[PDB]
């Protein structure tokens, strides 16, 4: 780089990369039912039958 | 809140349906 060029000095570079991001992987999920009462409050469920 | 308590008014028919008539 330069800040290093100004430092010393530079044959070829024998790898050139950059900065990447590791994160991990989801490995899954788990589906329904076992829930659907979601959008609608827990209470109010029987009073129709 | 806007889930609960709304059931009256089928009551309230059956009210005029059968409590109407004695």
């Amino acid at each position: 780089t330069h800040v290093r060029e100004k430092a010393i000095d530079f044959s070829k570079p024998f790898m050139t990369l950059g900065v990447s991001i590791l994160y991990r992987k989801p490995n899954g999920t788990n589906p329904s039912v076992f829930s659907f009462l979601n959008p609608l409050s827990p209470d109010i469920w029987m009073y129709v039958l | 809140q806007k889930i609960g308590g709304i059931f009256i008014v089928l009551a309230a028919g059956l009210v005029l349906s059968v409590l109407v008539a004695v």
